[PDB]
């Protein structure tokens, strides 16, 4: 019934976010390297089933310490914002 | 219909109000000026509104036919609702609607609700016939050699199935992802 | 004049609704009358509102709240969906049958209305009905049916003087029951039918009545059999309630004891595999939920 | 013939209320005689054996199926025919033909009863009708909207679930073979038995015979079985078996008590073409529930 | 009804019978009705 | 092979007697449910919403500690969501109710 | 709203049927009634649908597939067979009553001919009249439709239609009764129907197919009953053919130009 | 709706319903014919119409009006200055010379004429809140203009006013298609004129 008031803005002369946080994934050959690390700390070091975990490191590191690095794109909800606010923030007519 | 520009002066009612206290000066209300109102835009509103929503929150499920909102040519509209059934629109709430505003206009009936309960039991009928019609229908198709690829049952499945499978390859990622966030 | 011309419009006819388009919680039926265009009608951004949806919309059919607001945008949702699952429970067809043993509501029996017991809570709800804030409800109301009954004294009090004096003498316990038909007969006169808001029954959802049969080419069914999904393993409560999805609509299906080890091979992962199901019954409750049953058949 | 003779119908005697002189002589005088005719040429050993036994005998026959046919045919047309009595109102000549405005008229089957089996004083089927539809209104609104729904040729029966005496490996025990549990409405399409105890199944051997036939083609050319193709044969077959199972088992016979004929030969002939409905109104208007009452045999309530 | 009442809480229909004889003229309408006479 | 456990996070529970959607099974229902996610229970079960004089409370510590964080600090106005006068009415209970020392 | 078609010289229909084939009460019977019935059905069925935009033919194709939208597609079918069927009987489609040009007369192309020749064994014109009028018979008890059809084969076959099954569409063609026993290569043809329908990918389970008719021949029981009472349906078909309105029929025929 | 109405438009409006103001169409009737035969005038007048459209899926109602009138269409973007700086921006496309029967007289044309400007002597607008600077070179360039004004728009920054609604497709079609007929017929009693007087 009686839910939080909407709060409008004051005309702004533009929209948009300083850094936008935009998705990204890890390489995971860190996540690899964590694994790793778990199973030397439980199993033991350079135990046989962290052995595994040893050659996954490797098939990650030998190209690249990061592995290959792709999948890096940006976030363009600033283009959309400087789009559509002019329409979308009901100000009053001239 | 209602008059705007009109104060009822209090010489107009003698009889005392619903309270039983005699009207014998002008109120606040009567002092203030009413321009605006005539300059606002009215507020138009129709009976039938209150029906439609009656009707359409008595039968939820009758919001999941769809309506096409794309008039044809309203002008060329000869509707005879002695007959809610006619030929140029479909069977719906608002055939429902126009047969009770018709009722109640020729005055066969009282109030909105017997005129809205005749039409709705006439609604009743003609839908429980056309759903017949419709099952006696495939049951012939079916008797006689009809050959079916998809029905929605297995559209559903298929569909539901493609979303499952997406599902499948993102729940395991993220389930490794929180292997990797607890491992730390 | 235009005034009824706009009465009649496939606009106004849509009845106004507000309800939020992205609803997070139980869906029992229905909430937004679905609105279709013609694909040259699409081609062409003519959904027939005011003003011309974007040409991302690919779908055809689509749910709104709003003609226009603030923000210069037609509040709408692409959904239709809800069409489709009633197609469905229509494929398996099985009649509704009432909860209460209720008879079919579809059909005007004279009878009805005419075998009826005492209702009070009938005279609870004249007043306690609104269910709104109190400074309203307990005060407005209250006052309001008080001044109705000052004008329903003297009559009482000649009709009981008149026709009933002995239990009066008595001070029955049945003296109230008087009070209870005086009411009623006062709210049952001409224009006190007023209006009521419920479900009718199916609603819309099927318009079938029990009993037919659904002659086949192999011969007449007696076990119908729809492919579905088991939800989940968990059931409920450990007390063998399981939920399964069959057609749109989630309906709790029986197992014999030792369910299939299929689920212990893989678990919580049910879902990706399909079933075949008999639909046992399909009784629907008072918030319009059909509380649907079935079972599960594999192969012996 | 006499045994396809029947003491309402008589030649140039209308059925009154429901057709004229003409429309008794075209659409069961003339129709009979060619069932007749047609059967006698196609088989003479037939007078002397019941139609009922040669459709129970003589089924899921494809080199005789022609005989089933025709003798379900005449069957099915006679069985419709022997209930009808004949209503007093509304002379079928002295109505006017019905146009294209019969069509938008609203069906009152929701509001106006009529020809009630309580007036004929039969209170079994008085309480067998409203105890498998609920109400008189239900089940009149259902038998004229299914029989109304057949486009082409074809019947609809107030059909009896009779128990089966333990799965037809019993019969003739006391009070079992007349033991029926609900009553339902089944519409068969030219000339379809309304009990299917017998034609029940027949795709489904169909099938097998041919997956089996397949399958020594395929081992005689030595090609290895399709585990897939097995699976899928397998679920056909079991949505098969499971739909046609009864509890009681072998199916379950459907005697038939009462049905109504839709072809139009029946009654486009006078009724015109839009008065099918009008039909059907006046038919059940003209149904003597004492012969229904006496084929209806005894209920299960026990146990 | 007010005055008729058998509950013990009451409102003041009660004494406006008391006071004006309402109360009084109707259980001596009633006593007449049926009390004497008997025929 | 694959692991058989799930965590409730990524599981929808489909309520029983209730239509569904192939969407409702995709992580979109999921994370739009996480995101929408009401709390309506609150405002069904909040009797100081409901229409009740918050003062007359002050002598039944629960009913009040329901709006207190763990140290009894008030909840700002967002949090409860009352009517300003309602929230105003229920400060000066809370605070009435420290003072005779039930808090 | 779904109007029953204007017929070339309709005065000359109404005075009396179309001639050597059925009387005008007979003639009023199918068309000018049980047409404006299924216009008008058909109207009520698609009002304020998408459908309702759509002629008849497009309607069908568009319905097969929907399991539980066949009642127009049914209505559909019986629409576009029943005008086929009158345009191939239409005793003269070019108006020249006012004329009076009675000696136009409607022969069969050379062809047409050629193709008779190319189907079935070579045999002869007659043999093919003979041979339909015996299978509409043996195999159409009820009402259906008689079809001399055409594939992307360049082949005329004969579809015995038992219902409102279009030729257009095989997997609606309704022309085995399974009400009635089936023999086993029927069974046969028909499980590996089910099997070319299974084949196709589309999400709308449909299947390619042209298999567009040439002549039509009513079977429902509202064209002969009247004029051929009962059981005389043969000698129906067989005036019907007698006097074919040839010119419609040989330009159905893919000239190939 | 109602939260974006602009009060100069209170004669125009029928009232509100279901959250957005209601158009009176006799007047937009009267308006509409009133328009419509003014760009047929022109038209049998032998002058230049524009019509200028920039919401999408108008191209093609924009195009079959201009072929039908013999005038001109703009479904892309106004260009600023198109008419107060014509020199610069149109001064490097060609024109031709045409006859009373809107033949091209096949006549080469001297540098002067082609770098002289030509001047819509109408200008349609289907989107007269966004093409506010289109409207604002006519009044100032003089040029009269005919625009579709809903409740947003300012009815006084065009000469001929139609009130209706702009945001749907079919009624700026609907209401273009009624001015290019007119416009149609003003030209084919212009060509009867000319070929027989
Ligand atoms: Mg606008």
């Amino acid at each position: 019934s009686g839910k939080p008031p909407v709060y409008r803005l004051p005309p702004l002369p533009r929209l948009k976010v300083k850094k936008p946080i935009i998705r990204q994934e890890a390489n995971k050959c860190l996540v690899l390297m964590s694994n790793l690390l778990q199973c030397w700390s439980s199993y033991g070091h350079m135990s046989p089933k962290c052995a595994g975990l040893v050659t996954e490191l490797k098939s990650c590191t030998s190209e690249s310490a990061l592995g290959k690095r792709n999948n890096v794109q940006k976030s363009n909800i600033n283009y959309h914002a400087a789009r559509l606010y002019d329409r979308i923030n009901g100000k009053p007519h001239d | 219909g209602h008059i705007i520009g009109k104060l009822v002066d209090v010489t107009e009612q003698p009889h005392a109000n619903n309270k039983g206290l005699y009207k014998t000066r002008p109120n606040s209300s009567d002092k203030r000026v009413g321009v605006k109102r005539l300059y606002r835009p009215p507020k138009l509103t129709y009976v039938e509104d209150r029906l439609r929503s009656l009707f359409y929150k008595q039968h939820p499920w009758e919001l999941s036919r769809p309506k096409i909102l794309v008039e044809n040519e309203i002008g060329d509209e000869n509707y005879d609702w002695s007959h809610m059934l006619q030929i140029g629109r479909p069977l719906d709430g608002e055939s429902v609607i126009q047969r009770t505003m018709y009722l109640i206009k020729t005055k066969q009936y009282g109030d909105m609700v017997e005129a809205y309960d005749h039409a709705r039991y006439e609604f009743y009928a003609l839908r429980m016939q056309e759903e017949t019609e419709q099952q006696v229908a495939l049951e012939e198709a079916e008797m006689f050699g009809s050959l079916f690829g998809v029905s929605a049952i297995e559209h559903g499945i298929q569909k539901e199935q493609e979303v499952l499978d997406v599902w499948e390859k993102k729940v395991v990622e993220e389930t490794e992802l929180m292997a990797a966030r607890t491992s730390n | 004049t235009l005034a009824e011309l706009l009465g009649r419009s496939r606009i106004a006819q849509v009845a106004n609704n507000h309800k939020p388009l992205t609803y997070t919680g139980k869906k029992f039926h229905p909430t937004h009358q679905i609105i279709e265009t013609k694909p040259s009608t699409l081609y062409r951004q003519e959904w027939g509102l005011k003003s011309a949806i974007p040409s991302k919309i690919k779908s055809r059919y689509l749910v709104y709240n709003d003609l226009d607001t603030l923000e210069r945008i037609t509040t709408f949702e692409p959904r239709g969906g809800t069409q489709w699952n009633r197609l469905r429970f229509q494929e398996m067809g099985v009649p509704i049958v009432s909860n209460i043993g209720r008879q079919n509501p579809f059909f005007k029996y004279i009878s009805r209305p005419e075998d009826e017991s005492h209702a009070k809570l009938s005279l609870f709800k004249e007043m306690k009905g609104d269910t709104d804030i109190s400074p309203a409800a307990m005060k407005k109301r209250l006052k309001k049916i008080t001044a109705l009954i000052r004008s329903f004294q003297d009559e009482f009090k000649e009709w009981l003087v008149e026709n009933h004096p002995d239990e009066l003498k008595l001070n029955s316990n049945k003296l109230e029951d008087y009070v209870v038909k005086f009411l009623n007969k006062k709210l049952e006169t001409k224009t006190n039918k007023k209006f009521n808001t419920e479900i009718i029954g199916t609603g819309g959802l099927s318009y079938s009545l029990p009993g037919k049969l659904k002659n086949s080419p192999n011969g007449v069914i007696q076990r119908t059999v729809v492919p579905g999904r088991i939800l989940n393993v968990v059931k409920e409560n450990n007390d063998n309630k399981w939920l399964a999805a069959i057609g749109g609509f989630v309906a709790d299906v029986v197992f014999f004891q030792s369910p299939p080890s299929s689920f212990n091979s893989m678990g919580d992962f049910i879902r990706m595999k399909t079933f075949l199901f008999e639909i046992l019954e399909a009784s629907m409750e008072k918030n319009g939920s059909v509380s649907m049953h079935a079972r599960l058949l594999e192969p012996q | 013939s006499t045994r396809y003779a029947l003491e309402h119908l008589k030649e140039g005697a209308p059925l009154k209320g429901l057709f004229s002189i003409e429309g008794l002589q075209k659409a069961w005088f003339d129709r009979v005689k060619y069932l007749d005719a047609k059967l006698n040429d196609c088989t003479n050993e037939a007078q002397q054996k019941p139609l009922e036994t040669l459709i129970h005998e003589n089924s899921k026959s494809a080199s005789k199926k022609h005989i089933v046919n025709y003798a379900s045919s005449l069957y099915n047309l006679k069985f419709s025919m022997s209930s009808l009595q004949g209503c007093i109102r509304t002379p079928p000549e002295e109505c006017p033909r019905l146009g294209p405005e019969a069509l938008l008229q609203t069906p009152d089957f929701n509001r106006t009863i009529s020809n009630e089996p309580l007036t004929t004083g039969n209170e079994r089927l008085q309480a067998a009708l409203i105890s498998s539809f609920g109400s008189l209104m239900e089940f009149r609104t259902l038998l004229i909207n299914s029989n109304l729904a057949i486009s082409g040729d074809g019947f609809t029966w107030l059909v009896a679930r009779r128990q089966l005496d333990k799965r037809a490996m019993r019969n003739d025990m006391p009070n079992r073979d007349i033991e029926y549990d609900k009553l339902f409405i089944l519409n068969t399409y030219n000339a379809g038995t309304p009990f299917n105890f017998s034609t029940s199944g027949v795709m489904n051997e169909l099938n097998n015979q041919y997956t089996n036939m397949e399958k020594q083609r395929a081992k005689e050319a030595g090609n290895l079985e399709d585990s897939e193709m097995t699976a899928k044969q397998a679920k056909t077959k079991f949505i098969y078996e499971t739909q046609q199972k009864g509890f009681s088992g072998k199916e379950v016979s459907y005697i038939p008590l009462l049905a109504i004929d839709a072809s139009p030969k029946t009654w486009l002939t006078d009724y015109g073409v839009f008065g099918k409905r009008e039909y059907l109104e006046r038919v059940w208007d003209s149904i003597e529930w004492k012969i229904v009452e006496s084929r209806l045999p005894q209920r299960t309530k026990i146990q | 009804m007010g005055s008729l009442s058998n509950e013990k809480f009451f409102d003041i229909s009660l004494v406006d019978s008391y006071l004006n004889k309402d109360l009084k003229n109707i259980s001596n309408k009633i006593d007449s009705k049926l009390n004497p006479t008997s025929n | 092979q694959q692991t058989k456990k799930i965590d409730q996070s990524l599981s929808k529970k489909l309520p029983k007697g209730t239509i569904y959607d192939p969407f409702d099974f995709s992580m979109g229902r999921i994370h739009l449910d996480r995101k929408y996610q009401a709390n309506k229970n609150s405002n069904r079960n909040d009797i100081m919403k409901s229409g009740a004089n918050p003062l007359e409370f002050y002598a039944r510590p629960r009913i009040l500690s329901r709006y207190v964080t763990s140290t009894g600090r008030i909840q700002h106005r967002d949090i409860t969501g009352l009517s300003a006068k309602n929230q105003r009415r229920l400060s000066k209970a809370i605070r009435r109710c420290q003072a005779i020392g039930l808090m | 709203i779904h109007v029953v078609p204007k017929l070339p010289n309709s005065k000359a229909l109404l005075q009396n049927g179309v001639p050597n084939i059925l009387s005008s009460s007979g003639f009023k019977t199918v068309w000018f009634d049980y047409q404006r019935y299924l216009c008008d059905k058909l109207t009520l069925a698609t009002a304020g649908q998408s459908l309702e935009s759509y002629y008849p033919f497009h309607i069908l194709l568009k319905t097969a597939g929907n399991p539980l939208q066949s009642n127009i597609f049914n209505l559909a079918s019986s629409i576009h067979n029943n005008h086929l069927f009158v345009e191939n009987i239409l005793p003269s489609a070019v108006e020249h009553g006012t004329n009076s040009n009675a000696v136009v007369k409607t022969e069969p192309s050379r062809l047409f001919l050629s193709k008779i020749k190319d189907s079935f064994n070579g045999s002869d014109w007659e043999v093919v009249k003979e041979e339909m009028i015996y299978r509409a018979e043996n195999e159409v008890l009820g009402q259906g439709w008689l079809f001399l059809v055409e594939n992307n084969e360049k082949k005329l076959f004969i579809l015995t239609s038992n219902n409102n099954g279009t030729p257009y569409y095989f997997p609606r063609n309704q022309s085995f009764d399974l009400n009635s026993a089936i023999s086993i290569d029927e069974f046969a043809t028909l499980k590996q129907m089910k099997e070319l329908i299974g084949k196709s990918t589309k999400l709308n389970g449909k299947v390619q197919d042209w298999t567009m008719p040439i002549i039509c021949v009513n079977l429902w029981d509202h064209a002969y009953l009247h004029d051929y009472g009962v059981g005389n349906r043969s000698k129906y078909v067989k005036n019907v053919l007698d006097n074919l309105n040839w010119s419609v029929v040989n330009n159905r025929i893919f000239s190939g130009i | 709706s109602t939260s974006l109405w602009r009060s100069s438009t209170q004669s125009y409006i029928y009232g509100e319903y279901k959250g957005i103001h209601i158009i009176d169409l006799n007047q937009t009737l009267s308006y509409l014919k009133r328009a419509a035969k003014v760009v047929e005038g022109v038209s049998e007048s032998g002058g230049i119409i524009l019509f200028l459209g920039t919401r999408q899926g108008q191209k093609r109602g924009l195009e079959e009006a201009a072929k039908k009138t013999h005038g001109y269409y703009v479904s892309t973007r106004w260009i600023p200055g198109t008419l107060t700086n014509s020199t610069e921006i149109s001064g490097i496309w060609e024109k031709q010379e045409i006859d009373s029967n809107d033949n091209p007289t096949e006549r080469a044309l001297s540098p002067n004429e082609t770098s002289k400007q030509v001047k819509p002597d109408l200008l349609v607008v289907l989107n007269p809140t966004e093409n506010r600077n289109a409207l604002l070179e006519a009044i100032k360039s003089r040029v009269p203009t005919i625009a579709i004004i809903d409740t947003d728009s300012e009815p006084s920054l065009v000469t001929y006013p139609i009130p209706g609604n702009d945001d749907s497709l079919r009624s700026v079609n609907f209401l273009l298609g009624v001015l290019a007929r007119a416009g149609q017929r003003g030209l084919q009693n212009r060509l009867a004129r000319n070929n027989e007087k």
